[PDB]
RNA sequence: CUGCCGAUAAGGUCUUCAAAA
RNA sequence: UAUUAAUCUAGAGUGUGGUAGGGAGUUUUGGAAUUUCAUGUGGAGCGGUGAAAUGCGUAGAUAUAUGAAGGAACACCAGUGGCGAAGGCGAAAACUUAGGCCAUUACUGACGCUUAGGCUUGAAAGUGUGGGGAGCAAAUAGGAUUAGAUACCCUAGUAGUCCACACCGUAAACGAUAGAUACUAGCUGUCGGGGCGAUCCCCUCGGUAGUGAAGUUAACACAUUAAGUAUCUCGCCUGG
């Protein structure tokens, strides 16, 4: 699997806590493959928790079987250098099937790209932008899909025998009852 | 009056993914000034996303990113 | 649930205050009573389509 | 979970047989060995319990309609999996 | 007998010389309603109005009070029947 | 000729036929399609020769695997059918067996009754004059 | 804007009718 | 029709490829809030009600600020919603695991539906053993009301509500509608997969709702998710 660490290290000193997260890192993760980590930086975190206030967040996107998270776990609490501890395994959040799709992927990049387009226009350097259309509603359809529509699987079928056809074609419903008006 | 401006953004982009270290500026718009999930009226998202959203806020209010009851 | 005065008058923070109380008021008098689960549901339901009905008449 | 195409490579008869009986009594015997092992660590998971009475019926249904056409077979795929006892 | 000019949301049973039509533009009904006028003033044997007749005579005015918009909206003015309890 | 949608048919096929004329009556549709099976075909057949159906087209496919009957109704001019109503004997279960002696006669002979004897099925009158009797599908009248 | 607030013997009529004017 | 000897894939399954979920169990983690205790400030009521009285309070209560301990449940998100066969499932994470939808030039080739007996699960209350107990509250005590109050109100209050392992197997366990299969106008929503590529909107295949004609019904009403036209199988009914 893809793990990925979010550590809460205490706010002591810059160099000394990031031999910490080497520690942390070399001691436990029995089979892993390459660790690479970074150092979102210094935030002054919500609420108070162990009675501090600032805190280093480091995050790894090692690699490696199940059995990397239990000795992480059970030892993360007991060191005190330590605040918190999320193993996010990302290939159980809301959505990674459709990320790794290619063809999913490229539509998003031309998405981006497209509406990149849309909110320059709107947010025009001084020239006054009178449509304003974002939110609302779009112009005819796109004949992109008038087009490439899909085609039902039309099995072809072959006739053998017939019998009585004639296709007389009788559409000529509700038609009028009465015809000449006449006088007794 | 009112606006019909109320539309999911992340659909416009595709983003296709919510992570609380990509667009953690992003997120703090959807919570309330009271640091509270807006509903879908003031937050916009089709509920799909909505859904995504609120794991990943609830996920970072419980990694200590976001407060809870105050600003 | 802080707001400002903003110094400039007062009349304006009660006019924001009368809201943020009433849906402050709305759970702090939901958690005061015990009704079964059922119950519970009936009522959270109940809301919701009282609001829905009433705000598709505005709109 | 099982590496489910070794297991499938052992029991083919020929190449692109991935929907005979044979194939799938196979890959049912190893879902029903890991459902064994799993119900029998946690004890009160009762929907796994639905699946494995569930595949325990699927698998015996199908092992008796082999039964009815081409006994011999059945001879065949009994010894090697020891499903009988 | 019944003539009546069936505008797509009519029960066909009902009309017995249906006459497929509009019914919301103030231009198609004063032809067709004229037409059949026209008729009983020919059988009445006073000249036509309408039948018959050739491109010039046809020309009608638009009332007032682009194109014009023969749509169906206002469908706000349609709520839930008052329910709930 | 081709359609665009899927041909499915109940297993029971007497009572297939009978719900999807009935069914076509009742829903004013002219044109039906199902599964072709030869108990199906003989007694369309007959029926088209009695006259309660236009016409009775059974097809297969290019491959020559499976063959779907597709069927119109014999509206008249003011779109009232011929059909009046459908009823079936030989139902699953219980299989009708009648000998001569009880055949029956579905309104006085107005409707017709489908038995199949021994060549297939065959109408009430013909079975009457071959004074032989047995299997009856389905009462049509 | 939520005080309080209980009881009521048995059996009983009444549609004669449209034949019709 | 039944039996036997065989062929075919459309029924039903399998694999590959897409894919949505509060589906379940086990093990850890988190914050508000209540209660108790500890430490300050403070100085006469607090509490409760239709109105009051038991009760708590100069032994410093209520209140306010900080801290500690402990148990239970998981606001907002949360729905003209999702999942499961039903009961049910909503803080976060890990492990194990169940079923389902869509497209299939692949494979087996009727292997399918129902199910007497049997087995599994099954809200809450209740039971047995051992833990736990903050809040609430059957039984119980007192104060009210009342002609009387063993009740509605209030103040206390045990079992219980919680966990582990064993039982009990009943509910308006309800959609008061058994399961499976084929067909039968339409309109408006909403959810998921797929096709196009800003959304939005259009089409296809499914799930979940509203309106609605033929049709059914004693009527209310059901109406493509049938209580309609029909088939299979099981369960059940025969006046109070
Ligand atoms: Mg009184
Ligand atoms: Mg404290
Ligand atoms: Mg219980
Ligand atoms: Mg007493
Ligand atoms: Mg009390
Ligand atoms: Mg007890
Ligand atoms: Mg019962
Ligand atoms: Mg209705
Ligand atoms: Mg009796
Ligand atoms: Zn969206």
């Amino acid at each position: 699997m893809q793990y990925n660490i979010i550590l809460l290290v205490d706010g002591s000193l810059s160099l000394e806590q990031a031999n910490q997260v080497n520690e942390k890192q070399q001691q436990t993760l029995t089979n892993v493959e390459g660790l690479q980590t970074e150092y979102l930086g210094l935030k002054e975190l919500a609420y108070p928790i162990k009675k501090q206030l600032s805190a280093h967040y480091y995050r790894w996107k090692f690699s490696g079987d199940n059995q990397s998270t239990k000795d992480f776990k059970r030892t993360a609490n007991i060191n005190k250098q330590v605040l918190r501890e999320l193993i996010i395994n990302l290939e159980r959040e809301y959505g990674y099937l459709a990320s790794i799709n290619p063809k999913k992927q490229q539509l998003a990049l031309q998405k981006r790209a497209k509406y990149d387009e849309i909110i320059a226009r709107e947010n025009n350097p001084e020239n006054p932008d009178v449509p304003v259309t974002s939110g609302l509603a779009s112009t005819q359809p796109r004949l992109s899909r008038t087009e490439k529509a899909q085609k039902p699987k039309e099995e072809l079928w072959d006739v053998v025998q017939k019998m009585g056809n004639f296709d007389s074609v009788q559409a000529n419903p509700y038609r009028p009852r009465f015809k000449r008006f006449n006088a007794e | 009056f009112k606006r019909s401006k109320k539309y999911c953004r992340f659909c416009a982009i595709g983003q296709l993914r919510i992570d609380l270290i990509d667009d953690l500026e992003a997120l703090k718009r959807f919570l309330s000034p009271y640091a509270k999930i807006n509903p879908r009226r003031i937050t916009g998202n089709c509920q799909m996303h909505q859904r995504h959203v609120a794991k990943a806020l609830k996920r970072a209010r419980y990694l200590a990113l976001v407060p809870f009851v105050k600003d | 649930p802080k707001i400002e005065v903003k110094n400039d008058d007062l009349e304006l923070a009660l006019k924001k205050f009368k809201r943020v109380s009433l849906e402050i008021r709305r759970l702090a008098q939901r958690h005061e009573y015990h009704l079964r689960k059922g119950m519970r549901l009936r009522e959270k339901r109940k809301i919701a389509q009282k609001k829905r009905r009433k705000f598709r008449n505005m709109v | 979970q099982i590496d489910k195409n070794g297991i499938i490579k052992s029991a083919q008869l020929h190449d692109k047989d991935v929907g005979s009986i044979q194939v799938q009594v196979s890959l049912l015997t190893s879902q029903i060995k890991q459902l064994t092992d799993h119900l029998l660590a946690n004890k009160k998971d009762f929907i796994s319990k639905r699946g494995l009475y569930a595949k325990v019926s699927k698998r015996k249904r199908l092992l008796k309609y082999l039964k009815h056409n081409d006994l011999e077979a059945y001879r065949n795929l009994v010894k090697t999996l020891n499903l009988r006892g | 007998p019944v003539v009546a000019l069936c505008n797509t949301n009519t029960n066909p049973e009902l009309v017995d010389f249906i006459i497929p039509a509009n019914n919301h533009q103030p231009q198609s009904t004063c032809l067709l309603m004229n037409l059949l006028a026209d008729a009983v003033a020919e059988a009445k044997a006073m000249p036509t109005m309408f039948a018959y007749k050739p491109d010039e005579e046809i020309q009608i005015e638009i009332p007032q009070k682009k194109q014009i918009t023969s749509q169906r909206l206002n469908i706000t003015r349609n709520p839930e029947v008052l329910t709930r309890e | 000729i081709t359609t665009t949608k899927p041909i499915k048919a109940h297993f029971d096929p007497v009572a297939d036929l009978l719900t999807k004329i009935n069914n076509a009556r009742k829903a004013k549709l002219m044109t039906v399609t199902t599964i072709a099976s030869k108990l199906k075909i003989a007694i369309l057949e007959i029926l088209v020769k009695e006259g309660y159906l236009a016409n009775f087209q059974v097809l297969e496919n290019k491959s020559k695997t499976k063959r779907i009957v597709t069927f119109n109704l014999k509206y008249t001019q003011r779109r009232i059918p011929s059909i009046n109503g459908v009823k079936q004997i030989s139902k699953p279960g219980l299989r009708i067996y009648r000998p001569f002696e009880k055949l029956p006669l579905v309104l006085n002979g107005l409707g017709i009754a489908i038995i199949s004897t021994s060549d297939g099925v065959m109408t009430d009158k013909v079975a009457r004059l071959k004074k032989i009797g047995g299997e009856i599908l389905a009462y049509v009248w």
